[PDB]
């Protein structure tokens, strides 16, 4: 009789319909929960994980808040079951603790050897935390990091293909570190997938974050921003005007090997570029971005070949190899053939005369497929306009607004 | 059409595991499926994802990565060479046969588009067929071949509802 009474004290908060006092009880019962040590039967026997999601969240967070946990196999299993069977609606009342619990699980999995088991856990955690898929939470950074350390880049793609709109404050627990990590790890995920169009976009967002103190994440994102812009484009893309002045006064001096690499890239001379790579080999390998710099060397050859199309209709393989410094007609034939396969160039190879002919006829903009492409872009602009109009309608109905206007 | 579900089911099996490590047989299926669709970026990261203990114990994973390594460097003769060099298990045999045939269409499209005249010796290596066979194959598709030079010359042979949506958006 008395045992069931202790459970019944939870029922009064649910019956009243006011969830505000339930949240306050969780934050004001930390000391009582910390000195229990008997949460084994509290998670399941004492409370139900289905509807008492707030109660089970607090005890699991307390268990993960104790360094040197005696057992991890049961702790991980309980977290997996709780997140899989979360109610979702009431979880958003304790956003600061739900995100903190995911952070604790991510650090534990990353620490030893296994940043792969939690990929599916954080996928459902985001879905039951964000108001809509077009929103950014702190678990997005953790999911990208798990997908990064395990080299499983595909599960994170659905969470990186959506442009984030509004950021979850998670009761003030969201800081700039979570914002920088999402747009830095996510940019590196796209780099490994050879998606340099969106990788450059992600790095740019991290740099443009307002700041007054030097951040390591913003420093590395600046270094990789130069390399990606040197691969996708022929030059370093100019940063937006609203970039913080610290980036151009502290971060830029600390990234000097990458700036001179861009200058040599502008001379369109591969042999000089390889000399600077060897000279600054220790710097690039220390920053762990070895391979991105080597991709700049290969992209310089492609850039030089693409310049030949702006001047020639037919060029001999030997003559082309002397202008792009490929040292051999056989090497030029392979380089050109790969570009045609990838679609980077419009050319054909004639082995009868040993000549390469550039056919600059991309599209006549007459086929019905061009109409389909136009309406796909038009729909994107329409959806963009709908969101823009809706968000200013939220401003008009704001009580804080029209008072100052 | 059946290749769509097979790739997805192997990816999901790797995501959730009883102990975080997947079975050796499903690792080869995922690697072969990545090569079939020419998705080399995920195949390369899958190789590093395989634990060293599993890779050393099972020699099949080493062999399947050899075929993928040839595709990564676009070494067309090596794609057919390594595929037939080793014998694969029965669960990945049919998809690897489809990989070899898929490489054949890739070579045919590459030559038909990137070449106006290719010598017969190099053309045979691309398709993976013997030199005499490649001579007979082209005329069946209409491609011209010339004697005394051994050179092949390939050549490639609701609007109303949408429109009113545009106006309604512009007129509000």
């Amino acid at each position: 009789s008395a045992l069931e009474q202790f459970v019944n004290s939870v029922r009064q908060l649910s019956a009243q319909g006011q969830m505000t006092q339930l949240c306050e009880l969780i934050n004001k019962s930390g000391e009582l929960l910390a000195k229990n040590l008997s949460h084994l039967d509290t998670v399941l026997g004492a409370l139900d994980v289905q509807e008492h999601s707030l109660g089970v969240l607090a005890v699991l967070f307390v268990k993960f808040s104790m360094p040197s946990v005696p057992d991890f196999e049961t702790l991980f299993s309980q977290v997996q079951l709780f997140i899989s069977t979360c109610n979702g609606e009431h979880i958003r009342y304790a956003t600061d603790t739900f995100a903190g619990l995911c952070h604790q699980l991510t650090n534990a999995l990353v620490e030893r050897k296994q940043p792969l088991r939690g990929i599916g856990i954080l996928k459902q955690a985001i879905d039951k935390m964000q108001m809509n898929t077009n929103q950014l939470t702190s678990i997005h950074a953790d999911l990208c990091q798990l997908c990064l350390l395990a080299k499983c880049f595909k599960p994170a793609l659905p969470y990186l293909d959506v442009d984030m709109m509004d950021i979850c404050k998670e009761n003030g627990a969201y800081d700039a570190k979570h914002f920088l990590c999402y747009y830095y790890y996510g940019g590196m995920i796209y780099t490994g997938l050879k998606n340099f169009e969106r990788a450059l976009y992600f790095y740019e967002q991290a740099i443009t974050t307002p700041a007054m103190a030097v951040s390591h994440i913003m420093l590395e994102s600046y270094k990789k921003y130069i390399l990606v812009s040197l691969i996708l484009l022929g030059k370093v893309q100019q940063l937006p005007k609203y970039t913080s002045q610290i980036v151009g006064r502290f971060i830029k001096p600390l990234s000097n090997a990458y700036h001179e690499l861009a200058q040599v890239y502008s001379t369109n001379n591969p042999s000089e570029l390889r000399n600077l790579v060897n000279k600054h080999s220790e710097t690039f390998t220390r920053d762990n971005n070895m391979g991105l710099v080597k991709q700049c060397l290969s992209s310089l050859y492609k850039k030089n070949i693409q310049r030949l199309t702006k001047t020639f209709l037919t060029l001999s393989l030997q003559d082309m190899a002397s202008r792009v410094q490929l040292s051999g007609p056989q090497e030029a034939e392979k380089y050109v053939l790969h570009m045609i396969e990838d679609g980077e160039i419009f050319a054909s190879i004639n082995q009868k005369d040993g000549m390469v002919s550039f056919h600059d006829n991309p599209e006549k903009y007459n086929n019905p497929a061009m109409l389909h492409n136009i309406d796909q872009e038009m729909l994107k602009c329409i959806e963009l306009d709908e969101r823009l109009k809706a968000m200013d309608q939220e401003i008009t109905v704001n009580p804080q607004f029209v008072q100052k206007s | 059409f059946s290749f769509k579900k097979l790739l997805d089911q192997c990816e999901n099996q790797e995501l959730e595991a009883p102990g975080g490590i997947a079975t050796p047989p499903v690792y080869g299926q995922l690697l072969a499926l990545y090569l079939l669709h020419n998705d080399m970026n995920n195949a390369r990261y899958l190789w590093k994802r395989i634990p060293p203990a599993i890779k050393s114990a099972n020699s099949e994973l080493g062999g399947i990565w050899s075929v993928g390594q040839r595709i990564w460097q676009r070494d067309f003769p090596g794609i057919y060479t390594t595929i037939n060099a080793h014998q694969w298990s029965e669960t990945v045999q049919p998809i690897m046969e489809a990989l070899r045939d898929a490489t054949r269409r890739r070579a045919f499209a590459l030559v038909s588009q990137a070449y106006t005249s290719i010598i017969a010796d190099d053309f045979a290596a691309f398709v993976g067929l013997p030199v005499e066979e490649a001579v007979k194959g082209i005329l069946e598709q209409g491609w011209q071949a010339d004697s005394t030079t051994r050179m092949v010359l390939p050549r490639k042979p609701q609007q109303l509802a949408r429109l009113t949506d545009y106006v309604a958006f512009l007129e509000n």
